[PDB]
RNA sequence: GAGUACGGUAGAGGGUGGUGGAAUUUCCUGUGUAGCGGUGAAAUGCGUAGAUAUAGGAAGGAACACCAGUGGCGAAGGCGACCACCUGGACUGAUACUGACACUGAGGUGCGAAAGCGUGGGGAGCAAACAGGAUUAGAUACCCUGGUAGUCCACGCCGUAAACGAUGUCGACUAGCCGUUGGGAUCCUUGAGAUCUUAGUGGCGCAGCUAACGCGAUAAGUCGACCGCCUGGGGAGUACGGC
């Protein structure tokens, strides 16, 4: 499974997007260090481009 | 009059001190209200959960005069009664189609107010 | 912070699902540390003594 | 490291004692010289970066040791790098 | 001399000029040296939140090579175009051309 | 030892501009009607001139939820939204090169939280002063309602903090055990863990030290180079003079 994390690939990213839209912290995950730094800034960066909600509660 | 709405929304604004239930329309057009310090609690009987539903109940019975058999639940805030006022909607006549915590969060915005040195 | 109410079930367990979902959200604790303005020391020192006491 | 590999290229073969040479205080001195004077055109824009100024200080004294050193080796061979590169204002 | 990524999200109105302001992006790229490395179209998506007041909108994927003057001017093209809202421009060390969202 | 040349890695390192979402406030409009707000309880306050609540719209400023972690970067002070541009350092692997070019450092010079000061902008929230309401024997407070400077930005000044690890910098040596960040090498090529090694970051702990508390490879142990500082408490980090 060599997968590069990127803002584009939402399939994975709803994987680390808790159900009221946050990130899932490593802890519960399981991620290493170095991922879920780089698996953040996906997420924000997706968020900016309308892929994802910043929150559930959007509108 | 008799509006004649059939789909409602209600929101409770749940607070530490008052709870005020308000029942809407789907566009938010407001048609009854209660709040706790409305029922005859004031002081320490205002935040309790009891004097929570019965501002929910008193305002219940208020909204079903325009006909109005299905609503959603918006509550909002902390507070004692939050769930208190939404279990007071089932006693009167309604079905609840969804419950959600409409609490505003923000994302490290405005400065709040200093710790009570109590 | 949201449940949708299904078909042919008591009210009752829509509330227990739905604050269920509150704690998962966990809404209640941010409007709680939210109330006030804690100092960066004060803030520093209870993540501090959150780190020891998980160790 | 503002200057480009080919920058940085360029340089060392213009100031190298030998072929294959890098670390001869000649090649030092002008890499350390092409350097301070390329940031100073960052600086004048940027007047605020203290703390990018902290590397440039330390470049300034870098040059200023290696420099001294090539004094006592040969003072001939740091004649004709000053003069080649400028230094000494 | 370095490669960006561009993703920008043009207004549902103008879904079907995306063509038309594309081809004007690519020819206005390349008369300096640009190259076009990867060039999609994700098509009119469902926008998770309203930008200002539509919730839908044509996603363009562009990836270039271009110099400083040439990215200003594109930068230039985004900001001063209602039909174009929500852009990002990105730098990237290399230069791809997988899909990697089409599938 | 110190340094340079090359590839790569991580980062809230710094500076300059844009951009986003949540929320607060203010204003406009619709619904709607007696409270809202606050507290231990009240009252000041807001509200029948229609408040709070609710919905739609607009302006503006500030900080960037989740990620988030005895995590990371920085000489320290410090640095948390995203992106673009400019830029410093560190870590990492081998080869190549200079060949002691080093350490420390009185003077000196540079940076230095917050508050504060000057000029000009800006001002949503918070809030010294101030005002009112409570409590109290009194309350120049704690609590509540408001609220100015300030907090924000640019350019200058200040130069102080429990500026703390209350532990100066640099180099070498001295049992181990359990985590974690960025790398590297070998077994595992494993799909996926294990063993060494390095730069950090933590918790125990032999020896050793310590008045004790405790430190214990991130030493307060064994040494070496240099620097700064102390000589009972108060008077006093005050007076006087200098800058």
């Amino acid at each position: 499974g060599v997968k590069e994390i990127d803002y584009k690939d939402l399939n994975t990213l709803k994987a680390y997007v808790s159900e009221t839209g946050k990130i899932v912290p490593s802890r519960i995950t399981g991620t290493k260090a170095k991922y879920q730094r780089q698996l953040a800034t996906a997420i924000k960066r997706a968020r900016y481009l309308a892929l994802l909600p910043y929150t559930d509660s959007h509108g | 009059v008799k509006k004649t709405v059939v789909d409602g929304i209600a929101h409770i604004h749940a607070s530490f001190n008052n709870t005020i239930v308000t029942i809407t329309d789907r566009q938010g057009n407001a048609l009854s209200w209660a709040t706790s310090g409305g029922s005859g609690f004031r002081g320490s009987r205002k935040s309790t959960p009891f004097a929570a539903q019965v501002a929910a109940e008193r305002a219940g019975q208020a909204a079903l005069e325009y006909g109005l058999k299905n609503l959603d639940v918006n509550v909002k805030g902390p507070g004692p009664g939050r769930e208190s006022a939404v279990r007071a909607l089932n006693a009167c006549g309604y079905k609840i189609a969804s419950i959600t915590d409409v609490t505003p969060i923000p994302h490290n915005g405005c400065r709040p107010p200093k710790k009570r040195r109590v | 912070p949201a449940v949708k109410v299904k078909e042919n079930e008591p009210f009752d367990v829509a509330l227990r699902r739905f604050k269920r979902s509150c704690e998962k959200a966990g809404v209640l604790a941010e409007v709680r540390s939210r109330e006030f303005y804690e100092k960066p020391t004060a803030e520093r020192k209870r993540k501090a003594a959150a780190a020891v006491k998980r160790h | 490291m503002a200057l480009s590999v080919e920058e940085k290229a360029q340089i060392v073969n213009e100031y190298k004692q030998a072929e294959g040479d890098t670390g001869s205080p000649e090649v030092q001195v002008a890499l350390l010289s092409a350097n301070i004077n390329k940031l100073q055109d960052h600086f004048k824009a940027n007047g605020k970066d203290h703390h990018s100024r902290r590397g440039l200080i330390r470049m300034v004294n870098q040059r200023r040791k290696l420099l001294d050193y090539l004094k006592g080796k040969d003072v001939s061979r740091y004649t004709a790098l000053i003069g080649r590169l400028g230094l000494r204002r | 001399m370095r490669h960006y990524e561009i993703v920008f999200l043009v207004h549902p109105d103008q879904s079907e000029q995306v063509g038309g302001m594309v081809e004007r992006y690519t020819k206005a790229i390349e008369e300096d040296g640009g190259k076009i490395h990867r060039l999609e179209d994700w098509g009119r998506r469902q926008l998770a939140y309203a930008i200002n007041n539509v919730h839908k909108a044509h996603y363009v994927l562009m990836n270039v090579e271009c110099s400083a003057k040439a990215l200003a001017e594109l930068e230039d093209n985004f900001r001063y175009n209602d039909a174009v809202i929500r852009n990002l421009v990105m730098r990237r060390d290399e230069a791809v051309t997988e899909q990697s969202e089409m599938l």
